[PDB]
């Protein structure tokens, strides 16, 4: 399902920037 | 009477405005306005660099999830729902929400240039404050955001 896949990238660009930031 | 909401909406709306039209809003912030700006000058930022380096995967969800109009808002607030369903918060999840939100704003515009952003913005505005209240008021709300992507 698109908005699954849309959640699951989110979450990966979300986690990233948080963990860039710390 | 909610002024976590309001500032959150007025936070974002005009986060949202500002990338849809590519005008700054030249009116003095409500209440707070402290905060709130220095909250909009860390969305400027921090948001315009989520967008980059992630251009192809946001242009990728906008056209999986087939956003056609200014109000069709509700599959963007399953997939935020979606997301916190881990059970984790923290702001860099919210900022790339927002971010994201801004990014549909601006090829709503494209669109249909007389696309209003409000429905957008409260959509995201509703997940967040309603959501995770608790968790943004134990922090002073958005002096969290703030702080945690202050640079010297
Ligand atoms: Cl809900
Ligand atoms: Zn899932
Ligand atoms: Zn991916
Ligand atoms: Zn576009
Ligand atoms: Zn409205
Ligand atoms: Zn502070």
């Amino acid at each position: 399902r698109p908005e699954i896949w849309a959640a699951q990238e989110l979450r990966r660009i979300g986690d990233e920037f948080n963990a860039y930031y710390r | 009477s909610d002024e976590l909401y309001r500032q959150s909406l007025e936070i974002i709306s005009r986060y949202l405005r500002e990338q849809a039209t590519g005008a700054k809003d030249t009116k003095p912030m409500g209440r707070s306005g402290a905060t709130s700006r220095k909250a909009l000058e860390t969305l400027r930022r921090v948001g315009d660099g989520v967008q980059r380096n992630h251009e192809t995967a946001f242009q990728g969800m906008l056209r999986k999830l087939d956003i056609k109009n200014e109000d069709d808002v509700k599959s963007l607030s399953r997939v935020m729902i979606h997301v916190f369903s881990d059970g984790v918060t923290n702001w860099g999840r919210i900022v790339t929400l927002i971010s994201f939100g801004a990014f549909v704003a601006k090829h709503l515009k494209t669109i249909n240039q007389e696309s209003c952003i409000e429905p957008l913005a409260e959509s995201i505005t509703d997940v967040l404050v309603r959501t995770k209240r608790d968790w943004l008021v134990k922090q002073r709300g958005w002096d969290g955001f703030v702080e945690f992507f202050h640079v010297e």
